[PDB]
RNA sequence: GGACAUGGGUUAGUCGAUCCUAAGAGAUAGGGAAGCUCCGUAUGAAAGUUGCACGAUUUUUCGUGCCUCCUAUCGAAAGGGAAUCCGGUUAAUAUUCCGGAACCAGAAGGUGGAAUCAACACGGCAACGUAAAUGAAGUUGGAGACGUCGGCGGGAGCCCUGG
RNA sequence: GAGUUCAGCGCCUCAUGCUGAAUCCGGUGCGCUCUCGACGGCCCUUGAAAAUCCAACGGAAGAAUGGCCUUG
RNA sequence: GUGAAGAGUUUCUUUACUUAAUCAAUGAAGCGGAAUUGGGAUUUAUUUCCCAUAUUCUAGCGUUAAAGUUUCUUCGCGAACUGAUCCGCGUUGA
């Protein structure tokens, strides 16, 4: 046969388009100021990052050890306005836009840009309109249980940081794209993954679904988890399939 | 031994110069591109003669690896005339020609006659 | 002017005779002066009230 | 006088720029410095077998300086005095007698690993000083056991460089004392007795003792704080 | 005759390249690979050029003094960019030649007014202005530097029109 | 003083020379091309980087004095 | 590699350590422990059981040290201490 598109997406043509992007949205390096007290920065820019549905915040901080101003690229939370003050550290106030250790926050609080590990600089709840809920704490071998946007429960060390509030950008998926052009423009600044051609519309050399006098898969689209590349197409390791009406 | 920076850098050393026990080349080469190796021969075409008579500029055939700085020096050293400006051209045949304008006090016609290509 | 053309201008043509002249506007300079003075006063009264 | 006004700096978090203090603990040292320090740490922990752990306990200050003081008398000559001795021998060989009346028997400390080992096996060594910092330890790890088996007194001393200094070499792995004068027999015997009081008498107990195995630092401090309650 | 033969013809500090960087290429450290070579570009490197006078007859960049996130390069004749126009001239060259009239960058440094018998100018209630109007590091800001469509207003050239 | 137009004298004319004038006064625009200025609309599209140049905060450093020649 | 428990002269299970080895961050920028310091209850009380923090601000600035006992000898923007407590087997975390 022939190498399928999924196998061909290893890079090259299918790399991300990052020319117009303004920088990675990592929170900050976990330093002495954030570990023992707080540090006050002033947000000065709120900009649109192409390929990202949430605005980015350019925030200026004073370097504790050198005569220099450091600019960060915070993921802007909703309600953030230019010229305001954000506080990052253990002793920071529980205010929207402030960065605090997860273990120092009350249970049930709404946060964003949460770290999976200490010093990770933000891993969870970074997309627009998404957030993480602090479910509970456990002091003995300090660990905090949190609820992820997917609904999963994750245990993180009680020293990881998070931004109080919800990521800005609202509910972006509530508006229909309404046009192939809108979809083209959306994915142009992201990567070369659009448009997509169906496997059943292909030939047997191209896709496992290709061929036949009628456009049909022929075999089950649910493939085993340990499938070789080139045959791992369709519904990989599907626990269930079809329309579901009511479950947890 | 107090270090105020967390980065380590290589300390500066003596870095002494070369004191060879023998010269690699026994004899220094004679200076390439001398005055006789800057000028080949004058150009005596109709256009060159018009330049000499009407513009006080001598048209010379110079080597390909010469520049206006060396052309001026060679012209001064060979014909004892001080140029004012020099223009460099590379002909389609692969050779360089130079338009060397002379000052008012110097006459290109008499210089050309002294050279003997007129 | 183009960035290179500013090198040929005299000093007084590239600025304004004021603090932060040629880098900040008059309103911005005035706001910074008032904000600085008021906050320094707030620091002084905070220290005095602490003592 | 009134214009000299104090201007202190708080130096708190987020208050003022921190002063340029000592940062040697957090310096990213180069590879060789990092390797040698980590090698010392790994040797200090990672419990050592008794054959290698019998080192690291060398002679004390007084015994070592007494051994070196008595060692510095029997230096194995130098090039200049050897040339002088050869010239004198050549002059005497013309008319005078042989070496039986011009040059006396040499009296110097022995050196060289193979030569010292042979002397120990031949029972001709009265004292054996072993360097404690031989980088390939297998060169001398068998020396204390060989000396104990052969009855030769042995002591472990630091600074193989210091051992080689009395030999006029950069480094000597082991030194052997074989022959000395008649007046210094008492002091040599006292040195031997002091050496045997630490090494020879403790050979049996050193064979059953493992070194290393110490954590140290934060681990010890945390263990002490946990044991306090 | 764009054919054949013999000669002649392309002239630049201001036009481009050269400088910078983009997508990318690609050395070095290091790590794979039997190897041709592959990955890798502050990468797990002792990866160093910039800033003060310590000494010096005396009015000056060399030996040291402790530094601090510097860093390979290549990559656009349509991206960014220091600076030239008019008239004339040849058989064939013109922002290049000639005549006239300008501009930019770099190097050194003759005046001159200002201010000082003591410090580095004034004016305007302000926006701000001038013929100068001392300024080392360090830091900050701006220009370079930016999509597309539609209408409105102004200017230059062209078109039209009365003598 | 250039260029253009027109009109005469040398008449083998030669370095192509010489002697004459005019090149003036007005207007117009949903006009064409280019450009500039103030605006408006659209994006789940917000529409390069660097070299280089300028400005600012800050104060490192500087040595005239016999009320008058002399220097930074 | 090193140790602690359960078990029919021996190692099966889980349950502890980090230096092997793995991952992440960084300009390997403040990790750990000690002395005062005021609450704190042992108590006709003894740091004996406990750990405590300086910047919330309003879109300003924050660097090239000031002040201090005392050393030439007080030509000095001189050299040290301190301001900036001391110490260390670990760059930090998992």
């Amino acid at each position: 046969g022939r190498v399928i598109r999924a196998q061909r997406k290893s890079g090259g043509i299918f790399q991300a388009h990052t020319r117009l992007r303004k920088g990675a949205a990592q929170l900050r390096t976990l330093d002495f100021a954030e570990r023992h007290g707080y540090i006050r920065g002033v947000v000065q820019k709120i900009i649109h990052d192409p390929g990202r549905g949430a605005p980015l915040a350019k925030v200026a901080f004073r370097n504790p050890y050198h005569y220099r101003t450091d600019v960060e690229t915070f993921v802007a939370t909703e309600g953030m306005y230019t010229g305001q003050f954000v506080y990052c550290g253990k002793n920071a106030a529980l205010t929207v836009g402030n960065v605090l250790p997860v273990g120092e926050m009350p249970e049930g609080t709404i946060i964003s840009n949460v770290e999976e590990k200490a010093g990770d600089r933000g891993a969870l709840g970074r997309s627009s309109g998404n957030y993480v809920i602090i479910v509970g704490h456990d002091v003995d071998t300090g660990k905090t249980r949190v609820k992820l946007p997917s609904g999963a429960k994750k245990v993180v060390p009680s020293s990881a940081r998070g931004v109080v509030g919800i990521v800005a950008g609202g509910g972006r998926i509530d508006k229909p794209l309404l046009k192939a052009g809108r979809a083209f423009h959306k994915y142009r600044v992201k990567r070369n993954c659009w448009p997509r051609t169906r496997g059943v519309a292909m030939n047997p050399v191209d896709h496992p679904h290709g061929g036949g006098n009628h456009q049909h898969v022929g075999h089950s689209t649910t493939v085993p988890r340990q499938s070789a590349p080139g045959q791992k197409v369709g519904l990989i390791a599907a626990r269930r399939t079809g329309l579901l009406r009511g479950a947890a | 031994k107090v270090r105020t920076s967390t980065t380590f850098r290589r300390p500066k050393t003596l870095q002494l110069s070369r004191k060879p026990k023998y010269a690699r080349k026994s004899v220094a080469h004679a200076p390439r591109l001398d005055e006789y190796k800057i000028i080949v021969n004058p150009i005596n075409s109709e256009s060159a003669m018009k330049k000499i008579e009407d513009d006080n500029t001598l048209v010379f055939h110079v080597h390909l690896k010469a520049n206006k700085f060396t052309i001026k020096e060679a012209v001064r050293k060979l014909y004892s005339v001080e140029p004012v400006k020099i223009n460099t051209l590379i002909r389609p045949n692969g050779t360089k020609k130079a338009f060397v304008k002379l000052s008012a006090d110097a006459d290109a016609l008499d210089v050309a006659n002294r050279i003997g290509f007129l | 002017l183009r960035p290179r053309e500013f090198a040929r201008l005299s000093h007084n043509q590239k600025k304004v005779q004021r603090a932060y002249g040629g880098c900040l506007s008059a309103n911005a300079v005035k706001d910074r002066i008032v904000r600085a003075f008021l906050i320094e006063e707030q620091k002084i009264v905070k220290q005095k009230l602490k003592q | 006088n009134p214009l000299f006004v104090s201007r202190p700096r708080s130096f708190g978090i987020g208050q003022d720029i921190q002063p340029k203090r000592d940062l040697s603990r957090f310096v990213k040292w180069p590879e060789y410095i990092r390797l040698q320090r980590r090698r010392k740490i790994l040797n200090l922990r990672l419990k050592v077998p008794p054959a290698i752990a019998q080192f690291q306990k060398t002679l004390d200050k007084n015994t070592a300086t007494q051994v070196f003081k008595l060692l510095n008398k029997y230096r194995p000559e130098t090039a200049a005095e050897k040339k002088q001795r050869l010239v004198a021998e050549a002059e005497a060989v013309a008319n005078g007698k042989s070496a039986q009346d011009v040059s006396k028997k040499p009296y110097n400390v022995k050196y060289g690993l193979n030569h010292v080992v042979a002397l120990i096996e031949a029972k001709k060594a009265k004292l054996v000083l072993i360097a404690s910092d031989v980088d390939p330890i297998e060169l001398v790890v068998f020396l204390p056991a060989l000396c104990k088996k052969m009855g030769v007194p042995y002591a472990i001393v630091k600074n193989k460089a210091r051992l080689g200094t009395v030999i006029h070499q950069k480094t000597a792995a082991v030194l052997a004392v074989t022959e000395v004068r008649e007046e210094d027999k008492n002091e040599l015997a006292s040195i031997v007795s002091a050496v045997d009081a630490n090494f020879s008498a403790k050979y049996d107990e050193s064979r059953r003792k493992w070194g290393g195995g110490i954590m140290g630092g934060k681990t010890q401090a945390l263990l002490a704080k946990r044991a306090k309650a």
